[PDB]
């Protein structure tokens, strides 16, 4: 596979201008994560083809990434790396996803 | 900002070992 997975690795715990505040805000803070994630992916274990950070249960509160990377070769490596990696606190979860 | 950030206190022991205690 050329698809990688980091598991619930993007987190986020916790009226009418609140709520448009909240959104420009999260949206900010979901680009920098995964300009975060992207360049780390690209510098050190190769090129990407797609990227995206998902919303598990649909509530913004946690969410996998998959890295789908241009060389299954690079994949793999990335794997391996990855689970010897800390992420914000918590060790990174990282696997092959078929 | 994220990247290598260990919890704090166990820098000191891999994430592997540390994975391996969570049940």
């Amino acid at each position: 596979s050329q698809t990688i997975a980091l598991l619930n690795i993007y987190r986020n715990p916790q009226d009418g201008l609140r709520s448009a505040v909240s959104d420009v805000e999260m949206q900010e803070h979901y680009d920098e994560f995964f300009e975060e994630v992207f360049t780390e992916m690209e510098e050190k274990y190769g090129e990407v083809e797609e990227m995206n950070v998902c919303d598990n249960l649909g509530d913004h509160l946690v969410g996998n990434v998959y890295v789908k990377f241009r060389r299954e070769e690079d994949a793999e490596k990335a794997v391996i790396d990855l689970n010897n990696r800390w992420f914000n606190g918590q060790p990174i979860h990282a696997e092959l996803s078929p | 900002k994220y990247w290598d950030v260990p919890p704090p206190g166990f820098e000191h022991i891999t994430p592997m070992q540390y994975k391996a205690m969570q049940a």
